[PDB]
């Protein structure tokens, strides 16, 4: 139990998570476009001239 | 006011035999002087006009 110094370390390993990646990268899902105003059906002229 | 930025001080309550009626056999209740609208741009104003026209003539309401 003397406790030298040794060496100089050779390198340094690294241990960490790596993240998921087969879900991203897909092609991309945004949110769909609303409709243009489109013009109702059956709309008739109701109103007809006096006389 | 309307909901476009246009204010306006009541100048006169004109009678309804002096208002201008329509071949509809309608007159109007408000008259508007069309020169608010060429140095003001508000073009809604007149999107708005045929839109609550149109939805008072069909019976609609629209966006």
């Amino acid at each position: 139990g003397g406790l030298t110094c040794a060496s100089a370390p050779q390198g340094t390993l690294r241990i960490l998570e790596g993240p998921q990646q087969s879900l991203s990268g897909s092609p991309l899902q945004p949110i769909p476009a609303s409709p243009p105003p489109q013009i109702p059906p059956g709309l008739r002229p109701r109103f007809c001239a006096f006389g | 006011a309307s909901r476009h930025g246009q204010k306006g001080i009541l100048s006169r309550l004109w009678p309804a035999e002096d208002m201008p009626f329509t071949e509809s056999g309608m007159v109007p209740d408000i008259l508007f002087n069309p020169h608010g609208f060429p140095s003001r741009m508000t073009i809604g104003m007149l999107i708005e006009s045929m839109a609550g026209k149109s939805a008072a003539l069909h019976g609609l309401c629209h966006d």
